[PDB]
């Protein structure tokens, strides 16, 4: 008969072996610049809530000195 | 040493403003809008001789 030893038709295609780690583009200093500029946005709307507020401030004391007397 | 005169219970008993604190609250801003004709001129009053029970008229 033949022999049942294994090796098959010869390469078993190709393998990697070196090594990979990629792909991280969204870092230059723009990292910075897109959460610095998160702070820019929260610094302005902030601003306007407390602006209202204020507005609010004052005319609930307008309420109690309307009341005082 | 000095005996205090408070005015008789009759001087007081005079007319009754029963409401909550929150319809009060927004009333209030209103009528302090139109009224206080009388009231800052009370509050002259009770401010510039403080002795409430001098005022209360």
């Amino acid at each position: 008969k033949v022999k049942q030893d294994m090796p098959p038709v010869g390469g078993y295609g190709p393998i990697d072996y070196k090594r990979n780690l990629p792909r991280r583009g969204l870092s230059g200093y723009s990292m910075f610049a897109v959460g610095i500029g998160a702070l820019l946005f929260g610094y302005w709307s902030m601003m306007r809530w407390n602006r209202e507020r204020r507005r609010l401030q004052i005319e609930d004391f307008e309420a109690r000195i309307a009341l005082m007397p | 040493p000095g005996i205090v005169e408070l005015p008789s219970l009759e001087d007081l008993k005079v007319q009754e403003v029963k409401v909550s604190s929150s319809v009060l609250k927004a009333a209030a801003h209103h009528y302090g809008a139109q009224c206080d004709k009388p009231n800052k001129e009370f509050m002259l009053c009770r401010w510039e001789e403080k002795d409430p029970r001098r005022c209360l008229e």
